[PDB]
């Protein structure tokens, strides 16, 4: 819990691209994080800013990095509807068949609020179609569940 | 919103299967009550 | 400013099928970790 590394994390959340900039030049700390364990990176993907997303990768950021629940980066951008960083995020060797502690991947909270796009990309990238979590469900059963027409046809 | 109502499960039947409440109503976003209709020079209206 | 929140989604289908009530755990989880103000008592003639 550095000095540098605490304003990262606010200012990848606020999303001033000029104040990151400085603080990469600086050389605050990527890897910081709060107390549920996000990094700047995971704020980036959850406010939906592309910039700073692609500023921290190449600054060395974790992109499979996860939270004390074992959530990634791209569960928050597929979850969130953030179609421009899961592609970015998959570019720098982002894990597409990321489980959490529940067993949920990236595909489950595409589907669940029915981000077409994303579950499309996903499935490029090779995730896991059959992938169920805890209680056995996989993406198609979220669909069918949900009543989504267009989406159960994408997951055959 | 009236999918997430749609999607409230009522049972499991013996066999596995869900039966939502989409399943035995159908489910919109309508009025309180259907008392009052209102129109200005023929056109549809509200007002108070 | 915004805060991070533990967020909880209770399966309704797992509930049902272990035969678990909604309201049980619903009840459990808001006593246990928010507290429940349950009835009333006399300390030295005076209700608390």
């Amino acid at each position: 819990g550095s000095d540098l590394g605490k304003k990262l994390l606010e200012a990848a959340r606020a999303g001033r691209d000029d104040e990151v900039r400085i603080l990469m030049a600086n050389g605050a700390d990527v890897n910081a994080a709060d107390v549920v364990g996000w990094t700047p990176l995971h704020l980036a993907a959850y406010w939906g800013h592309l910039e700073i997303v692609e500023v921290l990768l190449k600054n060395g950021a974790d992109v499979n990095a996860y939270d004390t629940l074992g959530s990634t980066p791209l569960h928050l951008a597929a979850h969130f509807g953030h179609l421009e960083i899961v592609e970015v995020l998959l570019k720098n060797g982002a894990d597409v068949n990321a489980k959490d502690d529940n067993g949920i991947t990236p595909l489950h909270l595409a589907a669940n609020r029915g981000h077409l796009e994303i579950v499309e990309v996903l499935l490029k990238y090779g995730a896991d179609v059959n992938a169920q979590d805890k209680f056995g469900k996989t993406a198609f059963d979220i669909s069918i569940n949900n009543g989504n027409e267009d989406l159960a046809e994408i997951l055959q | 919103s009236t999918e997430e109502f749609g999607k409230i499960l009522l049972k499991v039947n013996q066999d596995g299967s869900r039966v939502l409440l989409r399943d035995v109503a159908k489910i919109e976003l309508g009025g309180e009550n259907y008392d009052i209709i209102a129109e200005f020079n023929g056109q549809p209206a509200s007002g108070l | 400013e915004d805060t991070p929140q533990f967020k909880i989604d209770i399966d309704q289908e797992k509930a049902q099928a272990l035969g678990v009530s909604i309201n049980d755990i619903n009840t459990t989880l808001g006593a246990a970790w928010g507290g429940s103000y349950v009835n009333d008592f006399i300390d030295r003639g005076r209700v608390k």
